This record gives C-alpha cells, structure tokens and sequence, in this order.
C-alpha cells in the first residue's frame, strides 16, 4: 500500500448514458485502489445534457481528482465536454485541441438542420455553467460565452482566460506541471495537494465494449 | 451543442 | 374491390435516432409498394425529443396512413411514445396496454433522483401535445393532463375520453374494426378513408442493423 498512483484512462466520442458508464468504471476502479488521481484523456464533440450532467455530479462525488485532458492534439471538448471539464478538478489542454461551443439545443431535424429549444432553456444553461465555473473558481465571463457566442478557444487562451489550469503535450508533461497545484473543487470536503513526484502511472485499457458502442455511435 | 430533453 | 395492401412493422424500446430511421424504412417501403396503411406495433418506455419530433413529422410526410398500434398486452406508448401515436393517422391499443404519461425531465440521476425540467421545457411540450390532439381531432384537455399530471390511461380508458380511435387484440380485429375510419389526420392534404376489405397482410423483417442495437440494449 506504499504506492503513490495514477490512473489514465480514454473517453472519446458523444456524451451517451454510456459514458456515463465510463467515467463511473473508470473513477471506481481509480478509488477503490486509493489513486492520487485519475486522468481522462477527452476527445468528444457533443451529447446529451443528462449524462453530461450525471457525470459532472459523479465528479463532484469522486474520492480522488478527476483531470480532464483534452487530448489526443486535434481533439475537442466542445459541448457537453466542455461542461464535464468546467466541472473537473484540474483540466488540460494538449497543444491543437479546443474548449467551448457549449450552445443548449433541442437537436437536429431531418435535413440535420438545428433545433434551437426556448431561450429560457439558454438562459437555464447559461446559470449551470456560470455555476461550475465559479464553483471551481473558473471564468465564468468567458464560460457564459461559450454558450452565448458559440465561443471556443486554444489551449493558450484557454489558459489566459482562466478557463483551464494546464497545457501539456504528453501524461509525462501533464504530471510535471500541475505537480503541487491544488484541486479547483474539493475532494471530500477538502482542496487538496496534488502529490506526483515518484508517481506509478497506470493506463486502463477501453474495453471491447466501450470501443464497440462507441464506433457505432459514430455512425 | 448540448442535446437536451426526453420524458418520463 | 381491390385487395389493399397493409404492411404491419414491430418498434420496441427507448425512441431514439435508430428509431427514426426504423420509422423511416418501414415508411418508405410501404409508400413505394403503393400500401393502403402500415401498422406499427408500438411498445416504447419512452425516449429522446428530437427523435420523437423527426418521427411525428415523418408521419406528416407519409403518403400513406400510418397507423400506431400498442401492442402486444402489456406495451405502452408513455412518454416521447405517446406523441408519435397522436402525430398519426389512427390510434389503436391492445388490452392491457398503456398510453400517457410525459411529464419532461432534463433526465434520470445517480440513485434514483430525476434532474427537473424548467417550466419552459413543461410549457413548451404542453404546447406541442396541445397542438398534436388539436391538429388530430383528439382530447386536447386530456392530452395536456399526460403532462400536468403524468397521466396515464387504458385502452378503453383512451378510447371513452377521445384519445385513440380502436380497442383490438389482434392485426385481424384491428383491420375489422378500422375499416371504414377516416384518418385523423391528413395524407397529401385529404382525411383518407380507410378500406380494409379484401386486405393482404405483410409483415416487415427489422434489418440486421436494427437486430443489432436492440441485442446490445437487451444487455
Ligand atoms: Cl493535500
């Protein structure tokens, strides 16, 4: 039990009552081996408020920090994904990746035209992402932009907002740098330290299962 | 784009 | 005279995006076989919005009537289900089946929480239901109540306050019984007569595709 570990694990694709799944496998697994963290790599470029909302609450009540990597370079945390990170302990940006575009909508007609819902559905998600932004101490200014003006930004503006606390190019870089930085949320009741010096780094494998579902889905 | 409602 | 050609189609489970396309196909191959109807035994807990609105407006589209029936004993058309049945042409329920119940939620917590729905999303589908019993000659004061008060109903329940238009415990009663009934809604702008004497019956295959997804859900 003399072991100070990290879990990194994959999340790609739309935010489905099967990410869900996901983030609560991959979190537990992370908690029940007393992780100094976990680290989810998040490539996702939309999905559906429920799950997306599930998953910031299953955040909120994890027993160890949940890091939101926008990664692999090319990849997005835009729309639901980008409320998931505001949500998260500690979020980082690899270099070619991009955060915003959060926009609520009722989907898509039949031509794939966009269905705007009400404003005052806006408005609701307008005040839950202010919410997640000033309750980990983010930018909620430029999180309300997300929504309002479609806004999406680089890692480096991200980070000049005050949106994200870290770009790193690699798991490798990530640790260095946010190595002593404190949890945006708590943990337990208490923002914590965070310990990676000497830090076993442990890769958790997608199953068949989430592979599968996932490229159907894409489709 | 987040995708918002269903019913229960 | 004329034998008239029914086609009858089995949809099962949460309406989502598959189903539409399930909808669709089924749709489209009986449009092009010059079909008097097509049935749909229709057995839903519910769904996604977008997917449901696609769906009623499909059935709009169709060049031929489309008949939702709740089958078999102990289906129900709740929730985003109940919609697709008053977007269409004629209504019919096997005993021991259900319709109703479609108060919104934002969706399905943790531990056996629901996440509200702002009064909008409420006002905005109490509209829409409104306006489906309106547009269809159906009990629009009942049909707010599927909301406001989660109401459900039995088959003879629906068919004593104006809501489905047949009771029928088999395709066999159903054609007997509809036979001679004017759709509800229009097809290409005239309310169709409906003539199910001298009637073959075909029933459709669902595609690999659709064998697929359900299999997956089942799990
Ligand atoms: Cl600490």
């Amino acid at each position: 039990l003399a072991k100070n570990i990290v879990y990194v694990a994959q999340i790609k694709g739309q935010i489905t009552s099967y990410t869900y799944d996901q983030f609560d496998r991959y979190i537990t697994i992370a908690e029940q081996d007393n992780a100094e963290a976990i680290i989810i790599e998040l490539d996702t470029p939309g999905g559906r408020a429920d799950a997306m909302m599930n998953i910031v609450q299953r955040i909120q009540q994890s027993k160890i920090p949940v890091i939101i990597y926008v990664y692999p370079p090319g990849a997005s945390a835009a729309s639901a994904g980008t409320y998931i990170a505001l949500g998260s302990h500690l979020i980082a940006m690899a270099p070619g990746t991009s955060i915003g575009a959060c926009r609520p909508i009722l989907g898509y007609s039949q031509n794939g035209s966009i269905i705007e819902a009400p404003p005052a559905i806006t408005n609701y998600f307008i005040a839950y992402i202010k919410s997640l932004a000033q309750e980990s101490g983010r930018n909620a200014t430029i999180a309300e932009e997300f929504i309002t003006k479609d806004l999406s930004l680089t890692p480096e503006e991200a980070l000049k907002y005050g949106v994200i606390e870290v770009v790193a190019r690699d798991i490798n870089e990530l640790l260095k740098k946010s190595n002593g930085m404190k949890t945006k949320i708590p943990v337990n009741g208490r923002y914590v330290t965070l310990n990676f010096t000497n830090v076993e780094v442990r890769y958790l494998a997608p199953s068949f299962k989430d592979k599968l579902i996932s490229y159907i889905t894409d489709l | 784009n987040v995708i918002v409602l269903m019913l229960p």
